[PDB]
């Protein structure tokens, strides 16, 4: 019933970037399309759950995920990085303004790398600007 | 803009709630259809996420991306994605959204109705 969306162009012929998200009780379904295209899907889920307070800081900020490739390349080093960052954005920021996230996206958005941190930050900003 | 999403209720048998992401400009090609479909009340679960695409260029190949153990839900999502992909000759992602209150026997009883109404909507919305 509730759709979230955001349409822009990748920085700075500018390709259209389209983000959309539907939120459910078990999961969020996120689309990230490049010129309308979308060719991969990943499931991102959280891995379970004198002296010092740093060891609880560590455990309270250890945030590991399982990234499962449902469609597309299952051995892209840049994917689990993007997926976890998107997942963490949802957990720490977007909700609010349990964890499962299904991400369908264009692999064409992403020493093989191109401009990867800037492009990662921009996509994260787009998702946040959606109110994901 | 090359894609757009629309929110639709289909009325006048259960009322259906739809979010569809669609090519803004359409013949039969590269931009996938995504459909979220469920019953409407008046929170929901993503019960199944199904993908289909034409194999050649009819053969359409499909697979559950998020599977369900419930055949009644799986059948619907499979048929929806596969028939949409055939109908429009493009890839299709389908989500079946389950109301907290859903009795999936309703999907069985209204199976053909649900498919045709979604095809009808998509025809119009793709022109």
């Amino acid at each position: 019933m509730i759709s979230y969306e955001f349409q822009t162009h990748l920085p700075k012929e500018n390709k259209e970037l389209y983000v959309q998200a539907t939120h459910f009780n078990n999961t969020i379904l996120l689309q990230i399309r490049l010129n309308g295209e979308m060719d991969s899907t990943y499931e991102v889920s959280s891995k379970g759950l004198y002296d010092d307070e740093e060891e609880e800081f560590v455990r309270d900020h250890l945030s590991d995920y399982q990234v499962v490739t449902k469609l597309g390349d299952s051995a892209d080093p840049k994917v689990p990085v993007v997926c976890v960052q998107i997942a963490e954005l949802y957990r720490r920021v977007i909700l609010p303004e349990q964890f499962s996230l299904l991400i369908s996206m264009s692999s064409k958005i992403w020493s093989a790398d191109d401009n990867d941190f800037g492009k990662l930050v921009f996509v994260l900003k787009c998702i946040k600007d959606m109110y994901a | 803009m090359l894609v757009k999403t629309i929110s639709r209720t289909i009325e006048s048998q259960p009322t259906l709630d739809v979010i569809a992401t669609l090519p803004a400009d359409d013949r039969s090609k590269k931009i996938p259809i995504s459909l979220v479909v469920g019953f409407k009340q008046e929170s929901s679960s993503l019960s199944c996420y199904y993908y289909a695409i034409p194999l050649m260029r009819s053969n359409v190949v499909g697979i559950p991306l998020l599977d369900t153990k419930d055949d009644r839900i799986r059948d619907m999502a499979r048929h929806m994605a596969t028939i949409i992909s055939e109908r429009f000759n493009r890839p299709c992602y389908v989500t079946w959204s389950s109301l907290p209150s859903e009795d999936p026997s309703m999907l069985v009883a209204n199976h053909l109705y649900i498919l045709k109404k979604c095809l009808d909507l998509l025809k119009t919305e793709l022109g």
